RNA sequence: UCUCUUACUUUUAACCAGUGAAAUUGACCUGCCCGUGAAGAGGCGGGCAUAACACAGCAAGACGAGAAGACCCUAUGGAGCU
RNA sequence: CCUCCGCAUAAGCCUGCGUCAGAUUAAAACACUGAACUGACAAUUAACAGCCCAAUAUCUACAAUCAACCAACAAGUCAUUAUUACCCUCACUGUCAACCCAACACAGGCAUGCUCAUAAGGAAAGGUUAAAAAAAGUAAAAGGAACUCGGCAAAUCUUACCCC
RNA sequence: GCUAAACCUAGCCCCAAACCCACUCCACCUUACUACCAGACAACCUUAGCCAAACCAUUUACCCAAAUAAAGUAUAGGCGAUAGAAAUUGAAACCUGGCGCAAUAGAUAUAGUACCGCAAGGGAAAGAUGAAAAAUUAUAACCAAGCAUAAUAUAGCAAGGACUAACCCCUAUACCUUCUGCAUAAUGAAUUAACUAGAAAUAACUUUGCAAGGAGAGCCAAAGCUAAGACCCCCGAAACCAGACGAGCUACCUAAGAACAGCUAAAAGAGCACACCCGUCUAUGUAGCAAAAUAGUGGGAAGAUUUAUAGGUAGAGGCGACAAACCUA
């Protein structure tokens, strides 16, 4: 026979069906933002059309994007939007000889941040575009907090951003006592930010630890009966005396 | 046997004093505790992808120390929904043979009468 | 006494633990099956023990009283009414004892009878306003009841003695519970004083 | 031996029935329906092929393109093994080339 | 008990109690000589020696002396008519030696039967039976095979 | 070649139907005779009306 | 080869695998550097048989007797029975504080006392 | 071993009783000589022979059975190795 | 008359010649009734063997070979102490057989202990006859390798030389 | 007249619709189906190749948005086999069926069972009374090959012409395939029953409709356009690639074991010689006892020995006192 649904939208259906539907609206809206990384790997296409020559013709023209791939170590570190170029090559870069498969990697660095809203001094993997991404955001902070997760490709970054969210949405005792207005002072070098409390808490989460954190949430241990039957009673009795 | 059905119905009956005994429990816990299932358990997803209710075992150390349970594995590792799929649509499969014919069944039935 | 029988498995006059059931239908048979009209549990009039008028067979007009009722295959035996003729004991030097032997009857080829003018009626099921359920005649409009009949049970109650392992009803009936919130185990512990001091203690379930 | 000893059951065929007479009703019911529906809008069937003839490769194609993200996953392999076969057959192989 | 958990038992915790017991045991006829005092048990799998000695003192107020105990195998060998091994059952039986010089003889509860009461189920049809029987046996070589039911 | 033979018959009729049943045989006749008509030894003798 | 539909039993593989296996019988006790087995009194379940001298009440029942509508007993039906009248009693004379429901028959936790229910400490 | 073989015993064998395979088989009412012919004939031409039917042997023929020749060649068919 | 067998343990196997009934049928390479079976019933009882141990430090140069002289090399198969903790006890499992791996009731394969011909365990001939050919033996006049590629085989106990 | 024969209905198939499942108690990741104890390791990665290009070496459709049309157009390409868009267009909510199969068919299915394999894995066969079998009655026979009733008669592809007569007379070199050509002693076939092999376009031809227009959008058109009819087989390698499963055989190794009588003992990878390991030569056997055995005869038998148990190394590999040896016949 055939499935009511094509196979495809079935994660759909099981984000709609249980525990999932019960995550937050925008936690599900995050989840579903399917927007498209910038190109680090590939050169795109400056315009829409291009008149391309053999004809004087103007021709629709999109950007394809590389399936660069991500090791465990990005994840682990905070390189830019760059990885693993797995592809093929042609011996002497003419088609008519033999094709060789090809893999192309990023040249990694350790490097010590700090940032001003954790006031915490962290060692990273690092690689030049991130470097470069880091100077033109002026700063590790607003670097973590301009970037989007499409673009940021790591696990450690997105977990930096929620800390730095939940900071500022806090408002708390970030550096220490005897330091207020430098602490006021950081966390107005960064208004453009602090998304409410309720919210910066399921930013930067995997589907599983959403599950999890939802779960916990609810865990509510049983009431006993004996207090639901005696208010019962206790109101029954209530009504049948006030009549 | 002289008359078997006496031990059916000592069976029967010693089934009924169990029956009443497991209600009155199950009233007294729902009533102290607000739970059913007397036996502490989870619902759990094994090796093979399935939802199983996995049932406690009442150690005497704790799970992160008990060695031998960590080594079961309450997890999927997906290379298993291609499994799960191929399961779903094998009993999607037998409904459907079913449903089938049991209208063929009413259909004959109706021709007839 | 709990036999599962096989999906298509010929219901034939006799019991389905019966030894004869059991040499006409071992586990090896399979063939066609008998299909039988659906009739509901709250439209079948005729029960073991009233009287049928046969409409039509060897003997067309005879009213009978009804032995035996399958509802798997919607037969009503007929008591020595619809009957054809064996022997039942066998040797193989003399056999005689030729005796009738009743054949089963579908329940279109019999219908009711009301004891007003013992005549053939159709009945159908009239749910009476007093809050019992019963049948009605469609012709005259009579209450034909349930005829009696002995129970499965093979006993009468009215010539029963109690055994001396059955016990009687005044102290099978008294009431000697009294609710509490204590269970079985503290209940039969403080009652036969049985001191346990020492605690239970933490157990880790997982 | 190969015949049966007995007649088959006499096959009795009710022509009046529901379905036989009211055959070809609602048929022609663009020409004489100011063209509001067509007449392949009467068929009834598979999604694939609702008025539409096609091949043998043909129907394989466009089964797997209308309806087959939502197949089961052994009937998708063997819809697209049949294409390939058929592909093979019908543009490698046989008569008139 | 059986089909049921255990709690589990920690030093200086209290004493495990059963209070509806779950075994129920049967009074076999050894199938060979056994000395006088020894009772023969057939035992579920989940009892043992203590379970079934106090078993049978504390249910019966047998005094015991012994308890033994092995596992018979069922046997795999008998085929269904699909060549499928049907198992008969494995099960435990119990060598139990009485305490205080007690003997046990099993007893013979069969024999014997004398009665003669009304039946008319199956009396009636057998007094049937017997009757044409012996009314119906007066076959005659000397007639070679004439029905000898005419009058003529 | 693992095949054997079937068809276990058994050619004698019991009392099956009284083992176990809540319906019983209906009979139309008897086994015997109440009691014998003994005809006088001189029946043929006294054939004629009446002596 | 072997035997893969027989249940595996401890009668099957070799020495070492005789001996381990059992056949679900549950342990009394514990081993000891000697291979000596030390039996645990408390680890014996201990039958609780009453006393059945004045007992008048047989294993079966007498035919006599009269039929009865079923009723399932329902954790409500023992509140109802067990606690209610107590309660409506002790809050019509104005007694009733809703903070101390101990006096009723609740307790607050099961880890207390010795026959725990949710866990299910004894055995049956 | 042989000139140069012989005698006996056991197995096998043959007959009687019981149980009971496999390769093979277009159909066969299935002869010899000469000739012929896809070039080596039981079957064709010319002659000759010729009641039917078991059992035990033998191995000249049935280009005898077995294995779609391994030798040789061919295939824009393979593979191992250098 | 044979025994180069056998009895145990291990491993393997898993009720597989114990009783009763059916033997009308069915496998018995035929049969009686029991190894090529149907159903029911019954049995293997722990002392033998499995199933072990509270830590933390610390100790552990000198083979075995009758272990004594002597003699070696390939250099070896076995051990504690100190302090703390600890007073309940005999559970559970294997225990049968004419048996396992070889499609078989298969001249094959199969570890260890024990007597090395037995106190264990077994039967080469269904009956007859006395053809050929064939297989395994025994004996053989005179000759003694003349056989044959070759002393293959058999019988006797055997000298010298060569190549690798 | 035996063996047999025959039978409808279990079920199945393709659609449509609808998103579908799973704790009675107990046990089950250790040797699964095991009541009860102190290192807490852990997954995320471009398929390849057959094949086509009549070789092959770049290349060779297969990917998961309803249709249709643009269009097999633009483009790509040993510019060659072949590959191939988009812009744009527009895609009417509800109805429980069958010119499907009917026990060699239809699911492998009565079942993933029996059986085979160490394992991954492979994988069967089959049933038919009647309202009642609590009718065992007498009917229902008739029909393949194989036989029986009932062996045979000079001579010859088995018959045909005939004839008063079965034979005798006369005439006659089975069939299929393959070939220049076969009675060929070239292939295949014991025989019966059942199953078992021609699938479609461009353009033409015929027959209708309408007609400078045809067509139910798109397309064609200097009589065309629309519609229909008619049309291109089956079995078979040695291969290649991916992913699993295998060292209970065997090769080598690791751990911890065991065995080796007697005599000569030169001291001994010494000699004779058992058990034990191997397999020189002969004979038998060759669908055998045996998918490598038996009898005799032989080489070794305190060592580079033989051997039980558990573990390790695996196929683009392992292991090898190199035999292209062995890695479950
Ligand atoms: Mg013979
Ligand atoms: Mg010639
Ligand atoms: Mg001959
Ligand atoms: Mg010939
Ligand atoms: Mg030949
Ligand atoms: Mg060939
Ligand atoms: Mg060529
Ligand atoms: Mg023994
Ligand atoms: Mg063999
Ligand atoms: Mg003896
Ligand atoms: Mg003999
Ligand atoms: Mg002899
Ligand atoms: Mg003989
Ligand atoms: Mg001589
Ligand atoms: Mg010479
Ligand atoms: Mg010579
Ligand atoms: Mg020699
Ligand atoms: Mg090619
Ligand atoms: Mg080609
Ligand atoms: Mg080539
Ligand atoms: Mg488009
Ligand atoms: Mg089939
Ligand atoms: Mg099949
Ligand atoms: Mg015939
Ligand atoms: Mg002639
Ligand atoms: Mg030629
Ligand atoms: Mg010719
Ligand atoms: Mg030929
Ligand atoms: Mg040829
Ligand atoms: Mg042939
Ligand atoms: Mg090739
Ligand atoms: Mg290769
Ligand atoms: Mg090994
Ligand atoms: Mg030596
Ligand atoms: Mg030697
Ligand atoms: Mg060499
Ligand atoms: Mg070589």
């Amino acid at each position: 026979p055939l499935h009511k649904y094509p196979v495809w939208l079935w994660k759909r259906l099981q984000l709609r069906e249980g525990i999932c539907s019960r995550l937050p609206g925008h936690y599900l809206r995050s989840l579903e933002e399917e927007r498209t990384p910038t190109p680090v790997h590939y050169r795109p296409h400056g315009a829409k059309f291009k008149i391309n020559p053999k004809n004087g013709q103007r021709e629709r023209v999109e950007d394809v994007p590389i399936p660069i791939y991500f090791p465990p170590e990005s994840q682990r570190g905070l390189w830019g939007g760059e990885g693993w170029i797995l592809g093929q090559i042609y011996a002497n870069n003419d088609k008519l000889s033999k094709r060789l498969k090809k893999v192309w990697k990023p040249q990694l660095f350790e490097r010590e941040f700090y940032s001003e809203i954790l006031d915490k001094k962290f060692t990273v993997t690092v690689t030049m575009r991130t470097l470069d991404l880091i100077d033109e955001a002026y700063g590790l902070d607003f670097y973590i907090l301009k970037t989007p997760k499409e673009d940021l490709c790591s696990k450690f970054g997105m977990d930096l951003k929620r800390g730095m969210l939940l900071r500022l949405a806090r408002q708390d005792p970030q550096l220490h006592p005897e330091d207020p207005e430098r602490r006021a002072a950081i966390y107005d070098k960064y208004k453009e930010f602090a998304i409410p409390e309720e919210e910066a808490e399921w930013v930067g989460l995997t589907l599983e630890e959403a599950i999890e954190k939802q779960r916990l949430l609810e865990e509510k241990d049983p009431v006993p009966l004996f207090k639901i039957y005696v208010a019962e009673l206790i109101q029954q009795l209530q009504q049948q005396a006030l009549s | 046997m002289p008359s078997p059905e006496r031990l059916d119905k000592v069976v029967d009956s010693m089934d009924a004093l169990d029956k009443v005994v497991q209600e009155r429990e199950d009233a007294l816990r729902l009533l102290q505790t607000g739970q059913e299932r007397a036996r502490p358990g989870a619902w759990r997803r094994d090796i093979f992808g399935r939802i199983i209710w996995h049932k406690f075992k009442q150690w005497v150390i704790p799970w992160h120390l008990n060695k031998r349970y960590n080594r079961k594995r309450f997890f999927a590792l997906p290379y298993v929904d291609h499994f799960l799929r191929l399961e779903r649509e094998k009993r999607a499969r037998i409904k459907a043979r079913k449903e089938n014919l049991e209208r063929k069944k009413a259909k004959i039935l109706l021709k007839k009468f | 006494s709990k036999v599962t029988l096989p999906p298509h498995y010929r219901y034939g006059m006799s019991p389905p633990g019966s030894v004869a059931d059991k040499r006409k239908n071992p586990p090896w048979i399979r063939r066609r099956p008998v299909v039988v009209e659906p009739i509901s549990d709250e439209d079948w009039y005729l029960f073991c023990g009233d009287t049928v008028e046969i409409l039509e067979g060897k003997d067309a007009g005879k009213q009978g009283k009804v032995v035996q009722v399958i509802r798997q295959r919607n037969w009503v035996v007929v008591g020595g009414l619809n009957t054809h003729y064996r022997y039942i004991g066998k040797t193989m030097d003399y056999r005689g004892t030729m005796i009738p032997s009743e054949a089963p009857l579908l329940h279109r080829q019999v219908k009711l009878v009301d004891p007003m003018d013992r005549k053939p009626t159709e009945i159908e099921w009239r749910f009476t306003e007093a809050g019992e359920r019963v049948r009605v005649s469609t012709r005259s409009g009579r209450i034909i009841p349930k005829p009696e009949f002995p129970r499965a049970d093979g006993i009468v109650p009215e010539t029963w003695i109690d055994g001396p392992k059955d016990t009687s009803v005044e102290d099978a009936l008294e009431r000697t519970y009294v609710p509490c919130l204590k269970t079985l185990q503290e209940e039969v512990m403080e009652a036969m004083g049985i001191k346990e001091t020492r605690k239970y203690k933490k157990v880790y379930w997982y | 031996i190969g015949i049966r000893l007995t007649l088959p059951p006499p096959k009795v065929v009710d022509r009046w029935n529901e379905k036989r007479a009211m055959f070809g009703v609602y048929d022609n019911i663009g020409i004489l329906g100011n063209f509001e529906k067509h007449p392949k809008e009467l068929i009834r069937g598979p999604i694939w092929l609702r008025g539409w003839k096609g091949n043998e490769l043909q129907r394989c194609i466009r089964k797997r393109k209308m309806v087959g993200s939502r197949m089961f996953a052994d009937d998708l392999h063997n819809l697209n093994k049949r294409i390939r076969y058929l592909y093979k057959h019908f543009n490698r192989h046989g008569k008139f080339r | 008990a059986r089909n049921v958990v255990y709690p589990l038992y920690r030093l200086g915790g209290p004493q495990l109690r059963v209070f509806r017991t779950n075994f129920f045991i049967q009074l076999v006829r050894p199938g060979v000589a056994q000395p006088e005092d020894t009772v023969q048990f057939r035992i579920p799998m989940e009892m043992t020696r203590v379970d079934l000695r106090n078993y049978l003192e504390g249910i019966y107020n047998v005094p015991v002396a012994a308890v033994r105990t092995r596992v018979q195998h069922g046997s795999n060998k008998r085929r269904d008519h699909r060549n499928v091994r049907i198992k008969k059952p494995d099960y435990k039986v119990a060598y139990v030696q009485l305490a205080h010089g007690q003997t046990f003889t099993f007893p013979d509860l069969f024999p014997e039967k004398d009665e003669s009461p009304e039946g008319s189920a199956a009396d009636d049809l057998y007094s049937m039976l017997e009757e044409e029987r012996q009314q119906r046996q007066s076959s005659d070589p000397r007639r070679g095979g004439v029905p000898s039911w005419f009058g003529l | 070649t693992e095949k054997e033979f079937m068809q276990h018959a058994r050619k004698a009729g019991l009392v099956i139907p009284p083992e176990k049943s809540d319906r019983s045989i209906h009979l139309a006749c008897t086994a015997g005779i109440f009691d014998a008509y003994v005809p006088p030894e001189g029946d043929a003798r006294i054939s004629s009306l009446s002596k | 080869g072997a035997d893969r539909m027989s249940k595996w039993t401890s009668k099957r593989g070799p020495r070492s695998f005789r001996g381990r296996k059992g056949r679900g019988a549950k342990g009394i006790g514990f081993l000891t550097s000697g291979w000596r087995f030390v039996q645990i009194k408390e680890m014996v379940p201990e039958f609780v048989v009453p006393d059945l001298t004045g007992f008048k009440l047989k294993p079966y029942v007498s035919y006599l007797a009269p039929e009865s509508e079923e009723t399932p007993l329902t954790a409500a039906q023992l509140f109802s029975e067990a606690v209610a009248p107590a309660i409506e009693k002790d809050f019509k004379d104005g007694t009733f504080d809703p903070d101390n429901l101990e006096k009723y028959g609740f307790e607050p936790t099961q880890e207390g006392k010795l026959f725990q229910l949710y866990p299910r400490n004894f055995l049956r």
